[PDB]
């Protein structure tokens, strides 16, 4: 009737190269464990499908989190399951140690290698320019390895970013709405925070790919090298894109839906308006003047962009000159 | 005109229960899995929200009192269930421990069980940690499961500041002002068995 | 009808045995309790239906103080007689028919429990239940027990009613309560590291 | 009355310094009660309660006594003769003398010793066992009034037997009492069927004598199978009892040779009765008991008058113990 197809630039069929038992979730068989060997200590924090807490295992007296997912469907339970094995061993994915669940309650629990929380009240004030070089290059090894397992995290944010500032550790968690990649294949627009929502999300373009996870990722850098969270503050779906056409213009926002031939919805005609296009430099200001650079700049402006083919792939992304500061050393 | 929820709440024996939240109950998600544990689930969940509609009409008013119950268990564990419960508990609306090196430490509602029908509602003391069955017997009825196993664990867990300090006295048994050498209960217990 | 039948036939006066008159009339008995109660002598006559004298024949304000020390002296026999082969065999009647009620503990499956002081002297603390079952001490279920003086029972009756009969002593708690979230037991560095949020608090 | 006096040791409590008789005058050391804890349950009945209890200190076997409220003479007397005796030949060793803060009542702690069911023994008991735990308590008796203490209150339940080690302990010295020559003394003692003619008839002077009576009475009842010999029911009828058996001949002759006033009470339900044979005593189920030297020393034991009876070392020369003597 309308919209035009879209394919993703990197990885694009190493899904359909795979075998059936790699991206068939549903087919998965779970193998439990026994979850007498962990023993709840503290609650660290909660979710709309989960609840988190700090365990001990009994067995070897080691420390774990614990995941108790709360119900939900038995497929999205099954998906992150499988996701997370694929993943498991892979640069910044945390790793899946153990799946338990109680024969009274019927609930299934996820058991993870124990990471050390720093939380950002302290790492913000902290955080220095070749701080964010290192450990945004490290989500990019995290992401740039699930991309070419044929899987998009779908929530980039820093909640699901775990930094270990003590020993520099970083780790990609929560991956409750990931999802397998297939080429051609529609997907829900109702997937990240509203903060870390892509344009397509937003227009109800169903097509999407990898790119996705880019968008967010930027949403995070300009969060960070401006010192203003979230950078794209929108109090609903319709507002937020208001917020992206005030600060990218609205006349390359024009050019992707005509691209692409998305239609908007009745409401959005008249309160999109008319922006131009603000450089980056407006939003510099002394307190983040020393985490910004030309390199920071040229970085951030070829991640956040309308048209998710014109985005920054995982790959091209870390051989910016932005990084070259930090790559090896 | 007077809501159902506040209705069942407000009934005598049913001092236990808060006020579930309708917007939690509106919110299909929260209510996932009780549609295949309780019967006439639909017309059940209506007459908790008080919505519109034979001795069917007493089923679906037991279905409805099961089904609210089962909301409350999970309910009271998110943190807009605790803040509700702390209240009761800040005011001893559960009762407070029978042990007399307690001093009277408020309680929290516990069930032994959290299938349906297994065990009636218990009473958890945070200071001594053990499980008390209710004085009153009004409560002698209520159902542990519409409680949850891990309410009280939960709680603490969510608000550590609440866990009292450990007795600081002990019952010391004493006839004639002597001590009872522990030897000497392994020594009463044969003679019972060897009876 | 004997005033001792009177005062065990009362509301909140359950934990009573009926005193054998032998024993009260006996003066060896009840050495040193005349200088622990008021009205020792007019106090004794009204325990043993002994008529008073022809007086109290208009004076409700002092009948009213001899009934508080009549009461008072009662009390502080049972306490004795309670420890004697007869006052035991008393109490062990009304504990296999569960006057003095059952242990409010879930795991001692509603053991019958014993009446306990946890002071011997009188006006220090109230009357308390001891639970063989479990071994510790509780406060009465009813209101009506709160008005009862501990001192009343003694400190070792219950552990002198078990060195006497060493067969009554029910088996330890066969079950124990382990608390359990979503199935999870809760380990024990975890409230230690509970208890001092609340300290540091 | 004619007035009378003991045998042996008459006046070893008079050479004595004053703080050894005068326990009215002696200072109770007090221990530490936290140091003894209660096990099982042992006797009862008496002016106390005794226990089974354990000492946490050295972790050791004691036995606790707690008395009930008498008087504070008694305490003090009991206390005295307990400590005075102290080592001596299987006398009750006294530990430590404990009080209750709260209570104020006082205990005694005694050195544990292990005794056995008069029950689950008397059926086992042999000829020879008499034979050698009757001069374990002679040995008892002999040092006692030596020192100048008499017993007043020797029976089966104040002698304690172990008969695993052979092993016997003379215990509860709440009625014991010092010996002064001439003294007048209450009657209300060794408990009735226990108790000498001279009790009975309400002479008040007596000596050790009495012990060796009750000592009788304590033959007569292992080597009859008899427990006890002369069941009296009260007081009047306990010197009929006696009367049946000896002989109201001989009874008598002891009124009249010390000019003791019988209660009106006595003057027909006494009667006329003659000596009987201690052979009559003896059939099919004790025979295994008796012997002639057996009899002699009982009858040599068990008279009225009190100055004719065996004393203690007397008692332990007789041919009973013969066989018994083995070092
Ligand atoms: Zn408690
Ligand atoms: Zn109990």
């Amino acid at each position: 009737s309308g919209p035009v197809p879209s394919r993703a630039r990197v990885y694009t069929d190493v899904n359909t190269h795979r075998p059936r038992e790699y991206w068939d979730y549903e087919s998965h068989v779970v193998e439990w464990g026994n979850q007498d060997d962990y023993q709840l200590v503290r609650k660290l924090g909660r979710g709309k499908y989960s609840e988190v807490f700090e365990a001990i295992n009994i067995t070897n007296n080691e420390k774990v989190v614990v995941k108790i997912l709360k119900p939900v469907k038995k497929k999205k339970i099954k998906r992150e399951i499988k996701i997370l094995e694929n993943l498991r061993g892979g640069p910044n994915i945390i790793t899946l140690a153990d799946i338990v669940k109680d024969p009274v309650s019927r609930t299934p629990a996820l058991v993870f290698e124990h990471v050390n929380n720093t939380d950002e009240k302290q790492l913000y004030q902290t955080l220095t320019d070749y701080d964010i070089r290192f450990y945004m290059y490290e989500i990019l090894k995290a992401l740039d390895y699930c991309h070419s397992m044929g899987i998009m995290h779908r929530d980039v944010k820093p909640h699901n970013v775990m930094i270990d500032h003590e020993h520099r550790k970083l780790r990609l968690i929560d991956w409750g709405l990931a999802e397998f990649y297939h080429p051609g294949q529609e997907y829900n627009v109702r997937v990240a925070s509203r903060y870390f929502k892509g344009p397509e999300l937003l227009v109800d373009y169903q097509m999407y790919d990898y790119s996705l996870d880019m968008w967010s990722l930027g949403c995070m850098l300009a969060s960070m090298i401006f010192r203003k969270e979230p950078f794209f503050h929108g109090h609903d779906n319709y507002d937020q894109l208001v917020r992206i056409a005030k600060v990218l213009g609205t006349e390359d926002l024009y050019d992707y839906i005509d691209k692409y031939n998305i239609e908007l919805d009745p409401r959005f005609n008249d309160i999109l308006g008319r922006h131009s296009r603000k450089r980056w430099e407006r939003f510099v200001h002394s307190e983040n003047q020393h985490l910004v650079s030309p390199e920071a700049l040229d970085f951030l402006d070829k991640l956040l962009r309308y048209d998710h083919q014109s985005r920054l792939t995982a790959r091209e992304a870390m051989e910016h000159p932005y990084f070259y500061t930090v790559v090896k050393d | 005109e007077v809501s159902w929820i506040s209705w069942f709440c407000g009934l005598r024996g049913n001092e236990f229960f808060c006020e579930v939240d309708e917007d939690y109950i509106q919110d299909k998600f929260n209510l996932t899995g009780l549609n295949e544990q309780v019967p006439h689930y639909r017309q059940a969940l209506d007459m908790i929200l008080d919505l519109e509609p034979p001795n069917q009409s007493d089923l679906i008013e037991q279905a409805a009192e099961m089904l609210y119950g089962l909301i409350h268990a999970r309910y009271i564990l998110t943190n807009r269930g605790i803040a509700q419960m702390l209240e009761k508990y800040q005011q001893g609306d559960f009762g407070y421990c029978p042990r007399v090196y307690c001093e009277n430490q408020p309680m929290l509602p516990i069930g032994l069980s959290d299938i349906p029908g297994e065990a009636m509602v218990k009473l958890y003391c945070p200071k001594c940690m053990d499980v008390y069955t209710p004085k009153s017997s009004r409560h002698h009825h209520t159902d542990g499961a519409y409680f949850g196993t891990g309410f009280p664990h939960m709680l603490f867990m969510v608000h550590p500041e609440y866990r009292p300090k450990r007795p600081a006295n002990q019952f010391v048994p004493r006839l004639y002002g002597f001590k009872i050498h522990p030897m000497a209960y392994q020594l009463q217990l044969q003679a019972a068995s060897n009876f």
